[PDB]
């Protein structure tokens, strides 16, 4: 058990990590559509042209 | 009661990596669609033209 319990925390690291970069990823993509936001007022202001 | 802890912790590593996967792949989809949102933003600026 306590090779498990330091295989455990390891792979608490690992949720660390992975939870760390999904959430770094969700913001790039949440600027990439603020990106897409900018596009969609250009496409907007185009519409009322 | 802690390597019931260690297992739900795993549970959640692997529910955590099928979402990578699953999201991942509509991530590359959201990478091609931000590449074609920055095609259609020049697009659309010309268009706007």
């Amino acid at each position: 058990v306590l090779i498990l319990e330091r295989q455990g925390h390891d792979k608490d690291l690992q949720l660390h990590q992975s939870q760390l970069e999904l959430q770094e990823v969700r913001l790039s993509y949440r600027q990439l559509q603020x990106x897409x936001x900018x596009x969609x007022x250009x496409x907007x202001x185009x519409x009322x042209x | 009661i802690l390597e019931r802890q260690g297992h739900d912790k795993d549970l959640q590593l692997h529910q955590s990596q099928l979402e990578l996967q699953e999201v991942r792949l509509s991530y590359r989809q959201l990478q091609x669609x931000x590449x074609x949102x920055x095609x259609x933003x020049x697009x659309x600026x010309x268009x706007x033209x």
